[PDB]
């Protein structure tokens, strides 16, 4: 088949993506999640102070 | 001669403090919020909510559904060319 060569290249592309991008995108996502949580916990602290 | 007393005649400024605004807010903000809940809805059964739980949660950013959907389309169009067009 002609198009089976194209499917081999597509498999190589998805392999490169799972190699490089899926850990990078994990790290990117992680960084942001932390930031949201940290803001949240900061506000929690903030109001506890005010009561005291 | 004038024995006037400011401290106990301050009693209308003792509602006046600014964190009172925050206080009455956050007794209402915390009148019903679960502390963290028990185990709310992270997993559910819609029979594709299970699919979501393994792949499309914050628990997993795994590339597997993408792979699955890609492989589906590869299977789809080759048979379908001869059936439609």
């Amino acid at each position: 088949n002609d198009e089976s060569i194209l499917l081999l290249t597509f498999l190589g592309f998805t392999g490169l993506v799972a190699k490089y991008l899926a850990p990078a995108y994990k790290d990117f996502a992680d960084a942001r999640m932390k930031k949201v949580s940290d803001v949240l916990n900061a506000s929690r602290n903030k109001h506890v102070e005010a009561v005291k | 001669v004038s024995t006037l007393i400011p401290p106990k005649v301050v009693s209308s400024k003792n509602i006046g403090s600014a964190p009172n605004a925050k206080r009455i807010a956050n007794v209402v903000h915390f009148y019903k919020s679960l502390p963290q809940g028990p185990a709310p809805a992270i997993k559910a059964n819609t029979r594709l909510a299970r699919y979501k739980a393994k792949y499309f949660d914050g628990d997993n950013a795994s590339g597997k559904p993408l792979w699955h959907f890609a492989l589906g389309i590869i299977a789809f169009g080759y048979s379908m060319e001869y059936y439609f067009h």
